[PDB]
């Protein structure tokens, strides 16, 4: 009951009465005693003491405070911040949040290729005018890159960073290559040998067929993928041999099947799985699909399509002196048993490079080629279309971007609603002084955000904006804040129904009388202000009074009264069979409580 | 249809749903009652883990004295645990050890654990889970007994006025010798007093009184200044340095050897690592390393060990009797259970009888063994001294070992060039482990090439490696203040996310659950929630007298402000220049009848 | 209201299937006129106290 000790002269001192409001608070104490307190007592000024004391303490909020938060990403391996190492970087993921350095050159490569990677994509929406489309998507883009305020016409050539929408986006601005390819995500090159194209065919569920492509010579190349370096042969449809120098299971796997796959070993290139006859699309929208990329994809959905790929490529037993150059299934660096034509090895394969630089001819499907065939780039190798923010950027030419959602819809609708008011004659102010409400299920505006509205029970919405908006108007009280928010709805035509206490669109989002949302909100003091999402509008005009009575916004046929908790607590469906003079109260929000009467 | 909840291990991995194996860390609801039965078993299976039958009276008490150690025998099926040490052996490890570390090694060690006793307060020993106060014959906190202890002293010859451990060690010592002892009023004897000192009692985790207690620590710094230099000691400390503990040795290992050999790991588990340890052991290790240094540590450090050569064991709750019907039921003791042997069952008879010897009045004369807790550092430092083994006979062959010892688990590591000296490698290291008491279990011991295994709940893999060790508070059981419990929370999810154990909307979830738990302990709720309880109405009265609704404390009607980036970062200097001036100088006044200093402390 | 109640007695009158701790509930609602309504379920009094069609309540059991 009093657990807590005290002091008695401390107690009459602050004059702390027992029992203040029925709380005894008491040597012995209760723990209200402290509420007591701290909220009526005595009255010090020791804050510097304090902050000199826990100086250490509050240097480290001052530190934390002294941030500028970046960027996080998923990713792996290949004092000040010990405090907040924990916040700052774990295993799978990491921020690189800086504290004073500064420095804005590979966030802005990123941007570039990101953007690029964008228009590329963009200019696949037609058969003929691809290069045309592209071309003029460039002309039409410009950004802030960095802080200089330049065009996306140049920094494409003047930047030099192999990858596959660079080279595919500068090809048609007869830009200079540095002889890298793009098979998918990864990255290869050649060594030595030549070859020519040649076809063969491959079945689908054991009776179809459909040609692909191939060379017979041989040929070695340098591939290479993400924390994982390589060489092989490839002769005749089959690889010979291969090595590896970069130590990461996930990596080399994948690496090997994209080599594989570049090198088109294994009988799947004869016959297919199972689950490509579940499709058979080799085809786009309305586009063509080659066998490779194909493959690739129904690799991408699940590993146990890896694990099958490899155990087409024969498994054999290791013998003595070779665990140290073996192989696992899982990418084990050494195993009893191993796969064929494999090394394995420490240290990173040291890659070539090529200073002869040349220009392509892009195609119908963009497909580059500088000579032989041996395509460089192409669309395929790119991952799905992705929506990021983008910024500092301009991009004039339609097809920019769709900019169409139903969240600014319905922003764009409050926005026509609010300046509708315009402080003139034919306006809301106007009609409602002069009490012809029926006008206001006339206008344009909401007729414009009509299609954004729940269509199977807009009946009932209306009937109950049109309640609403007639008994605050005719009455003369009124809050032109919930006008706005349920004047959308009052437009169709009023039906019977059930009611809930919530007005839905078609987004499956809703609005609701009463309360706030983060689609609309607004509160007293900032009358002038009016939420959407966050984003603040203003209002046109100025009011002190016309918002301040809301008493008609919370329900339909009632108006707030004094809180009487005598009332019963009741649902918004009985509310039909209540009389007059006989109050009720009422959930209006989260814990919220408000007593209402008819009329 | 059928709800099997197991599919999911089959396409994927085991290290990222083992988690959902084992139930949420808290207070089990199990409550094993230590009773008499329990641990006469547990005597029984010591007194059986003894592979001899010599004795010898003793002078002190008039009683055997199993002597298990340096004496073994009935060498038949060894494959179950044994407890006969071989001292040259031991001392033989050791010597490998000092060789590879080095020769100034112990010393050292010995040289800081001592300088770091000698400025050490005896109250320290305050600091403790809990003891066994051998005057109300209970178990209480160290701070408890520890204040008994000193007024007794107090009481029969004068105040202790010492202040520091080394008196402290040495009143006890005096102690022991002194025939009569007073205490709050009654007095006590030589004998009677010095059973009481070595009484332990059952909480079957050990629980020892406080005349050991010093002796313990010191034994337990020294083994720690060990343990740190050691690479294979995982114990002193988990976590990010024990993942780089971990790979430090696998790629150490993978430069090792060459490319014809080919490895495995194997998964141990220490099976009753308790019952299996004796101090004589330990006291001659002790004495190998302190060999060369001041006299002082080395009767020091020869203390805890006899201590625990001679300790009494507590027999639980005596056992009961019934009539058929169960009418009527009496209560006994259980120094009187030799006094009604004709009626107990069998089973309960066969485990009493053979024990009656080495009873003096209710407890059991416990020779050897280590039941405690204790010693943990000591025994790690014993296993890797087990896996620093190294001769001519195996690198004839071209096979070696290494791995990593915590307390009772381990990780070992063999090589070879062959599918078969593998099996002699590791008999080989069975055997040596064996010798000297460390057994192993077979139903819980597994072994697998080495891209798998396991080691303190931290399930390693080739890659994603998963810990368990997600630790929380608890405020019922421990309620301190309304001012440091969630700084103290907040403290612990940021040290368990360091571990790994936790991700941030892990971390962000047990944050909002832990301060609910609070929030109902304490039994406060913030001012927009339509509660009636007694803190409640001044606060829903004295509410409207501010603004800064964010300032305000969650003690009283506060909203949280703090989250992943601000947990080191307590509340109050989160709020602080946020507090309207009153309140904030209403919570600041030193002038009040009552880490950051509050007006919020429950003294 | 009174629609209702007046419904339900002929429906039991005209047949013969009635069950006269129905009607005897009922009755007093039949006074008036028909009307048009929605008839949420419950007969309500002038003083918050209702009764229910087929269903025993505090008021009527």
């Amino acid at each position: 009951k009093f657990p807590i000790i005290a002091n008695k002269r401390m107690l009459e001192e602050a004059q702390i009465p027992k029992e203040h409001n029925n709380v005894a608070l008491w040597v012995l104490a209760s723990a209200s005693c402290i509420n007591y307190w701290n909220f009526c007592g005595p009255c010090v000024n020791n804050s510097e003491v304090i902050k000199e004391v826990y100086k250490s303490r509050f240097g480290r909020l001052e530190r934390r405070k002294e941030i500028m938060w970046k960027e996080l990403r998923f990713t792996l391996v290949d004092p000040e911040r010990m405090e907040l190492i924990h916040a700052l970087g774990g295993e799978t993921w990491i921020q690189e949040a800086n504290t004073a350095g500064i420095s804005n050159v590979d966030q802005r490569k990123n941007d570039i290729r990101a953007v690029c990677r964008k228009v590329c994509l963009a200019a696949n929406a037609s058969i003929m005018n691809a290069k045309s489309k592209l071309v003029e998507y460039i002309k039409s883009t410009s950004m802030r890159i960095g802080e200089t305020e330049r065009k996306l016409e140049e920094l494409i050539l003047e930047t030099d960073d192999v990858s596959p929408e660079v080279t595919l986006c500068k090809s048609a601005l007869g830009g200079q290559l540095g002889k890298t390819l793009s098979f998918g995500p990864m990255l290869l090159k050649k060594i030595s040998g030549s070859g020519v194209k040649v076809k063969d065919t491959v079945y689908i569920q054991g009776v179809r067929a459909v040609q692909f492509e191939y060379w017979s010579e041989q040929e070695e190349f340098y591939g290479e993928y993400k924390s994982a370096t390589a060489l092989f042969s490839r002769k005749e449809r089959s690889l010979e041999w291969i090595t590896i120098g970069g130590g990461i299971n996930e990596d080399r796997k994948r690496l090997l099947a994209m080599c594989m796959i570049f090198c088109r070993d294994g009988d799947y290139f004869k016959d297919a799985p199972a689950t490509i006859t579940m499709a058979d699309l080799s085809t786009k929208l309305g586009r063509e699909i080659p066998y490779q990329y194909v493959m690739m994809n129904w690799i991408q959905k699940s590993e146990d399509n890896l694990e099958a790929l490899l155990y087409s490529r024969g498994i054999v037993e290791t013998n003595p002196g070779k665990m140290g150059s073996s192989m696992g299934i899982d990418g084990s660096k050494r195993a009893i048993k191993s796969l064929r034509a494999v090394t394995i090895q420490s240290g990173k394969i040291d890659m070539p490079e090529s200073k002869e630089k040349i220009h392509l001819e892009l195609s119908d499907n963009l497909e580059a080629f500088d000579s032989s065939g041996r395509i460089v780039a192409t669309i395929l190798d790119l991952p799905s279309d992705k929506k990021v923010t983008f910024q500092d950027v301009s991009f004039q030419h339609p097809d920019l971007a769709v900019l169409r959602d139903e969240k600014t819809a319905i922003t764009k609708g409050y926005e026509a609603l609010i300046k509708r008011l315009g402080t003139g004659d034919n306006d809301i102010p106007s009609l409602i002084a002069k009490k012809d409400y029926l006008s206001l299920y006339n206008l344009p505006e909401v007729k414009l955000m009509a299609p954004l509205i729940r269509p199977n029970r807009k009946g009932v919405y209306s009937r109950v904006a049109r309640k609403l908006v007639s008994t605050q108007v005719t009455t003369g009280h009124y809050s032109l804040h919930e006008l706005i928010k349920v004047l959308p709805f009052t437009y169709f035509a009023p039906k019977q129904g059930m009611f809930e206490g919530r007005l839905f669109f078609s987004n499956d989002s809703f609005v609701e009388p009463g309360v706030n949302n983060n689609v609309f909100s607004w509160s007293k003091a900032d009358s002038s202000k009016i939420y959407c999402h966050g984003i603040a509008i203003r209002v046109p005009l100025v009011v002190g009074d016309e918002h301040m009575d809301t008493s008609l916004a919370l329900l339909e046929g009632f108006s707030v009264c004094e809180n009487d908790p005598r009332a019963p607590m009741v649902t918004r469906q009985d509310l039909i069979d209540v009389g007059f003079g006989q109050k009720v109260r009422l959930f209006v929000g989260q814990g919220s409580v408000r007593t209402f009467k008819r009329t | 249809m059928e709800i099997n909840p197991y599919l999911m291990f089959l396409n994927n991995d085991v290290t990222s749903l083992i988690s959902t194996t084992y139930p949420y860390t808290g207070p089990p609801p199990m409550s094993h009652g230590s009773s008499t039965k329990y641990t006469l078993e547990t005597i029984k299976r010591t007194y059986d883990y003894s592979r001899t039958s010599v004795e010898k009276t003793s002078k002190v008490f008039n009683i055997p004295r199993r002597k298990f150690c340096n004496c073994l025998e009935d060498k038949d099926e060894l494959v179950k645990p044994t407890g006969n040490v071989d001292i040259s052996s031991l001392l033989g490890l050791a010597e490998m050890m000092e060789k590879r570390m080095g020769e100034g090694f112990f010393k050292h060690c010995v040289m800081e654990a001592e300088t770091e006793i000698l400025k050490m307060h005896f109250s320290r020993l305050t600091e403790g889970r809990q003891t066994y106060d051998w005057t109300s014959e209970r178990n209480m906190p160290a701070a408890t007994a520890l204040q008994l202890t000193v007024d007794a002293i107090k009481e029969t010859e004068g105040p202790f006025k010492g202040t520091t451990m080394l008196e402290y060690c040495n009143k006890m010592i005096e102690m022991l010798d002194w025939k009569e002892i007073k205490f709050k009023i009654d007095s006590i004897k030589h004998d009677e007093f010095l059973i009481r000192a070595l009484t332990i009692n059952t909480m079957a985790i050990a629980t020892p009184g406080m005349i050991v207690r010093p002796f313990s620590k010191i034994v337990e710094t020294v083994a720690q200044k060990i343990c740190e230099k050691l690479k294979e000691s995982g114990l002193p400390v988990g976590g990010n340095e024990k993942k780089a503990k971990l790979k430090t040795t696998v790629t150490s290992l993978n430069a090792r050897m060459n490319s014809d050999q080919f490895a495995v790991n194997i998964t141990g588990d220490n099976s009753k690592w308790n019952e299996c340890q004796q101090p004589e052991a330990y006291l001659a290790l002790l004495a190998y390393i302190t060999k060369d240094s001041s006299d002082l540590m080395k009767d020091l450090c020869s203390v805890a060990p006899v201590l625990f050569c001679n300790k009494f064991v507590k027999l639980g709750q005596g056992i009961r009797l019934s009539n058929k019907r169960k009418t009527k039921e009496v209560i006994i003791k259980a120094e009187k259970m030799g006094k009604y042997k004709n009626l107990m069952r069998e089973e309960y008879k066969n485990l009493f009888e053979p024990l009656e010897k080495y009873i003096q009045k209710d407890v059991c004369f416990l020779p050897g063994g280590m039941l405690m807790g204790m010693f943990n550092m000591l025994s790690t430092v014993l296993g890797v001294s087990t896996l620093c083994y190294m001769d001519e006979e195996l690198k004839a062959k071209g096979c070696f070992w290494t791995g990593l010892q915590s307390s009772d688990d381990f990780v070992l590591f063999a090589v070879a060039s062959n599918w078969s000296n593998i099996h002699w490698t590791i008999r080989r290291f069975n055997a040596v482990c064996k010798l000297i008491g460390i057994n192993m279990s077979l139903e819980k011991s597994y072994g697998s090439l080495p891209e798998l295994f396991e080691f303190t709940s931290m399930f390693f893999d080739g890659e994603f490696v998963s810990n368990l060790a997600m630790e929380l508070p608890a405020f019922t059981t421990a309620g301190v203040n309304e001012g440091v419990d969630f700084t103290a929370a907040m403290s612990i999810i940021k040290t368990n996310m360091i571990n790994n154990s936790l991700s941030p909307s892990t971390a962000l979830m047990a944050l909002r659950i832990c301060l609910q738990e609070f929030r109902a302990t304490y039994r406060v709720h913030p001012w927009d929630s339509r509660v009636k309880g007694g803190r409640m109405k001044i606060i829903n009265e004295f509410i409207k007298t501010i603004e800064n609704k964010d300032g305000l404390l969650i003690a009283d009607g506060g909203k949280l402000m703090n989250n992943i980036s601000t947990l080191h970062i307590p509340e109050e200097v989160l709020k602080f220049e946020k507090m309207d001036e009153q309140y904030r100088n209403r919570v600041f006044n030193p002038k009040n009848p009552f880490a950051v200093v509050s007006t919020h402390s429950f003294r």
